[PDB]
């Protein structure tokens, strides 16, 4: 029949949009992230009934030019970092100036006199806020290389994406997608 | 002491026809594009929609009043005014609606995603509707006179309708009282001149003055006591209540970047 | 070291030395053929009226 | 004797001047008395 | 087909001169950002220095500032390495390493694994 | 042997270079000059198809031309009904980040695969009334491009890790491993016999493969960057490739070069979706300039625009009918021309 074989196929049809409609709750509920520094983890963790939800690429190949505008639309990316330095300050070039990831925000978490000659003319920022503890080399270690990091953001911010460089917490994460998805909404607004 | 009502007039005029061929433009180029329809822009819309409701009632108070037709107190008359302190009530429970998304977007961060259309155009449209109801009930009770427009003194009747406007008012300064101090905090952090952070600051706070409805308590009531405020009062209020329409249409359609790209794209296929 | 993938590159280029080429005028002519030969065949070379078009 | 509020603008230009030209146009009638 | 051939290498004493060349083919040469990468004796490869499609914004690692210099021409489809007063730690296989696409400022291209845009590498001892 | 080898791989690099230009007696675009072009090809948005929530990286028609699957990256698995924009199914997938997306010629099984390495087998047609997972086949060690059914009871499916492979639905285990690309395999085409399939990694270069035997027959060069779409001429004798050079070139299994490359001054995206018309002489193709640019297959000569997306383009094919084209975009929206 002409017409009970399309009531039949509308009746299926609302069923399929009200479950779709409740996954639209969920999705937009959760905040994708990207752990990056089977074939890909997830970390299902929740911080104050926020829900996140973690990526850890995993058994992947070392060429990430392919897979890696998959990770377009999460929130941020957690880029983790431990020459192993001027590698992690290459991949942190390519992943800012992507034309993909270029509305996508970094988390960078921060866990070599020789291989930087400018270290060694290097003072300390007064603007640097360390805790009683920190010999002087340390300190002048860990804001040189934040200072690495920020001369990439600073050179191609623009306004799309931010940088948000820590010292090594899932607070953090928390406190700085807020920040990412409060920037976003003034954007839309032209408020920025 | 006349001369100054005569050219208020022609501003509400100058104004309602400004503002109101920008807000037709303005509410076509949300549905053509359907790209861009978003609970945002969804409430930006039926605000839209809320403004020419407004602007097109108001043509219908200013041509079919007379005082032949407010002394006759005939029913239509009654009608006409009842319907357009619906469509004013509902331009403010718009503005409170756009108040309390973009407070939520920004100072909750977290809660927007419990934000649902339904709750916005049941505020919106539905919420005056008690409100306006019992207004004419206590106005066909007491002060069933000139065309339910006229204010006899020690009444208070029209704080029916007028109460809740009134407190959306107060609750939309709340509202952006935070918004325009936490993008403040997002300026020092991101920005190193102050005096930019200040071009932006204040761009930010004259351009929600209009969408939030503050326009209105900038010079909510005059004193008295002397012609010289009351002539600012009148042209005051009534250059940002008539070009209210036009200023939400420009900066929230038109000057937005995303509608100006997208209506370029549609430039590009011809 | 790692030579069995140098040297297998030598095998497989050894394989694709030997197989069969026609002139690419030969092989040109028959892409010709086939969409001249299935020209009308094609709704979206030659415009489908609204009575046999399902999506209108 | 009530001050009017920026709400109630356009009913206060319209009770403005529906007693502003009913009392011009008696004026053309006071010449007639 | 894209083809990078190095050439210039050799056994030099520490503290010379060394010149290493790139003839670049199967790609408009313009198009593209040309690096180069090395691949010290037990180690991995790592990124020497980079130049941009005309030649504005180079980029070189912070082991070889003030004595490597990267310079290309698009006029020929050659890269350059001028490398001054060598010293014992840059010997190494050096390659020419091209990143995958054309008028992009990112470039993924010190992969361990195969990658197919850099040639065979040129042998430089120190 | 470490580099005698090398000198010897070129030694056969140069003659395959000679006897491939020894039979270029001619071009295509030289014997072609003389047919009539085809007229400015207008085709306009018949059907929207709305339901994702998140990006579409892949589609699939059916074989008879009106049931279609799609994947978007929200983890959904979607088969609407082009005639009447019903959606048919809605398969809630395991992972998230799918890439890719088959239908079987049967209409019985899709598949579907992405970062988990892992290529799901989904049986449509069960007694019990819902779609469960039939298969999964793992073991693949990267993310899948690409995935073709030859039977229902047979899959091609290509991988990231430089690797295709032919696996048995039933058992589970690859029949064949299809290797020797040096980059990630990022499409795949079977031709229309089911005897031979090609496809493009980043290398570069696109590869002939022998379906029964395993072997690669034909090594394809040409492009200069990643190859990130491919597809067969109707016929089975030619086959068109797009890459991020922003071209798209068309190559002759029998004359073993390209033919035609399709490019142009204002572009300057790469080419995401490759697919023919019933006839061959349209060649769509789909571009990070969130349109789609319709070809003259045998005159390289722009023919048409598909301009109705909101962003990258990602996904485009054309019904066995040759009545209507499909196209996804990370805007996630299906568009379905005529």
């Amino acid at each position: 029949d002409q017409r009970n074989e399309e009531k039949a196929q509308r009746e299926a049809n609302k069923k399929i949009e009200k479950q779709l409609q409740k996954d639209k709750q969920v999705y937009r509920a959760t905040h994708r992230l990207l752990l990056l520094g089977s074939g890909i983890f997830e970390t299902k963790f929740q911080v104050d009934k926020v829900n996140f939800h973690m990526f850890d690429v995993g058994g992947q190949r070392d060429e990430r030019r392919k897979w890696i505008q998959c990770f377009n639309d999460v929130t941020a990316i957690i880029f983790v970092v431990a020459n192993r330095l001027q590698e992690a300050l290459k991949l942190f070039d390519s992943i800012w100036n992507n034309k993909w990831l270029r509305d996508t925000s970094v988390i960078l978490f921060l866990n070599i006199e020789d291989y930087f000659p400018e270290f060694a003319r290097y003072t300390t920022p007064e603007d640097a806020t360390p805790e009683p503890g920190e010999d002087p080399r340390v300190t002048r270690a860990k804001y040189f290389i934040r200072d690495e990091f920020l001369r990439i953001s600073t050179a191609s911010g623009d306004g799309r994406h931010y940088c948000y460089p820590h010292f090594t917490n899932i607070r953090r994460v928390f406190n700085d997608c807020r920040d990412i998805i409060q920037r976003m909404h003034l954007r839309q607004y032209e408020l920025l | 002491s006349k001369v100054h009502y005569h050219v208020a007039v022609i501003i509400n005029y100058l104004g309602h026809c400004i503002s109101l061929v920008a807000l037709l433009v303005a509410f076509v180029l949300f549905l053509r594009l359907r790209s861009i329809r978003c609970l945002r822009n969804i409430i930006h819309w039926n605000l839209i929609s809320a403004f020419i409701l407004r602007n097109a009632t108001w043509f219908v108070v200013q041509l079919t009043m007379s005082p032949e037709v407010h002394q006759s107190n005939v029913g239509w008359c009654r009608l006409v005014t009842a319907a357009y302190n619906y469509f004013h009530v509902t331009n403010f429970f718009w503005m409170f609606g756009e108040g309390c998304y973009l407070h939520t977007a920004i100072v909750l961060t977290y809660t927007t995603d419990r934000l649902r259309k339904w709750m916005f155009i049941c505020i919106g449209w539905g919420v005056p509707f008690p409100i306006i109801v019992a207004w004419a009930i206590g106005k066909l009770y007491y002060d069933n006179e000139k065309c339910w427009f006229g204010k006899r003194p020690g009444v208070y009747t029209d704080y029916i309708y007028q109460g809740p406007m009134i407190l959306v008012l107060l609750i939309n300064f709340i509202f952006l009282f935070n918004i325009v101090r936490i993008l403040m905090t997002k300026l020092r952090a991101s920005t190193t001149s102050e005096t930019i952070q200040y071009r932006k600051a204040v761009k930010a706070t004259l351009v929600l003055l209009p969408l939030l409805g503050i326009t209105y308590m900038l010079f909510f009531v005059n004193p008295g006591e002397d012609e010289v405020s009351r002539v600012v009062f009148i042209y005051f209020n009534s250059f940002l209540e008539s070009f209210q329409g036009f200023f939400v249409s420009v900066f929230y359609c038109f000057l937005n970047s995303e509608v100006r790209s997208a209506i370029r794209k549609r430039w590009h296929r011809w | 070291a790692s030579i069995a993938q140098a040297r297998k590159l030598v095998e497989q280029l050894k394989m694709e030395a030997n197989i069969d080429r026609i002139k690419v005028s030969k092989a040109a002519a028959d892409l010709m053929a086939y969409c001249e030969a299935h020209a009308k065949e094609d709704p979206l070379l030659t415009p489908v009226p609204a009575s046999e078009n399902p999506f209108r | 004797e009530e001050p009017p509020i920026s709400l109630d603008l356009t009913f206060h230009l319209l009770r403005e001047v529906l007693e502003m030209a009913r009392a011009e146009q008696l004026a053309q009638q006071a010449h007639s008395n | 087909q894209v083809q990078l051939q190095e050439s210039g290498g050799g056994l030099v004493q520490p503290g010379g001169s060394l010149r290493l060349s790139c003839a670049a083919s199967g790609f408009t040469f313009s198009n593209y950002k040309m690096n180069w990468v090395r691949q010290a004796p037990g180690k991995g490869l790592e990124w020497v220095s980079d130049i941009s499609q005309s030649g504005a914004s180079i980029s070189y690692t912070g082991s070889v500032k003030g004595r490597f210099t990267i310079s290309r021409d698009n006029a020929k489809n050659t890269l350059y390495l001028q490398m001054n007063s060598l010293k014992p730690e840059d010997t190494a296989v050096y390659y020419c390493a091209r990143c995958p696409a054309p008028f992009t400022r990112d470039c993924f291209d010190v992969t361990s694994t195969t990658y197919a845009y850099r040639g065979q590498g040129t042998q430089v001892t120190v | 042997e470490l580099d005698q080898l090398r000198q010897e791989a070129e030694q056969l690099k140069n003659q395959i270079r000679d006897a491939r230009k020894a039979c270029a007696d001619a071009t295509l675009s030289q014997i072609t000059n003389n047919i009539d072009p085809v007229g400015r090809i207008q085709m306009r948005t018949r059907r929207t198809l709305r339901g994702h929530l998140a990006k579409i990286y892949a589609m699939h028609w059916g074989t008879d031309s009106r049931l279609l699957v799609s994947a978007s990256q929200d983890g959904k698995l979607i088969i609407w009904d082009s005639y009447t924009t019903n959606k048919v199914h809605a398969i809630p997938l395991r992972s998230s980040w799918v890439m890719t997306c088959a239908y079987a010629p049967s209409g019985n099984y899709v598949a579907c695969g992405g970062l988990d390495n892992i290529c799901s087998i989904y049986n449509l047609k069960t007694r019990e009334g819902n779609v469960r997972v039939s298969r999964e086949l793992a073991g693949h060690t990267g993310y899948l491009s690409c995935c073709r059914f030859l039977d229902d009871n047979q899959i091609v499916t290509s991988s990231g890790d430089t690797t295709c492979a032919l696996w048995d639905i039933e058992t589970g285990q690859q029949t064949t491993t299809f290797t020797g690309h040096t980059g990630d395999v990022m499409s795949l085409s079977l031709a229309p016999d089911t005897r031979l399939f090609v496809s493009g990694a980043c290398d570069a270069s696109a590869k002939l493969w022998d379906v029964r035997e395993g072997m690669c027959r034909q090594t394809f060069t040409g492009h200069e960057s990643d190859i990130n779409a491919i597809c067969f001429f109707p016929n089975g004798n030619a086959f068109a490739t797009g890459s991020d050079d922003a071209t798209c070139r068309l190559f002759d299994l029998r004359a073993d070069q390209e033919l035609m490359t399709y490019s142009h001054d204002n572009i300057i995206c790469g080419i995401t979706s490759v697919s023919f018309s019933k006839s061959g002489r349209l060649l769509l193709a789909g571009y990070d300039d969130f349109n789609c640019n319709v070809w003259d297959a045998l005159k390289a000569d722009r023919a048409g625009v598909l301009a109705g997306h909101d962003n990258r383009v990602s996904c485009l094919g054309v019904t066995d009918d040759g009545m209507a084209v499909a196209t996804g975009s990370w805007d996630s929206f299906l568009k379905i021309w005529n």
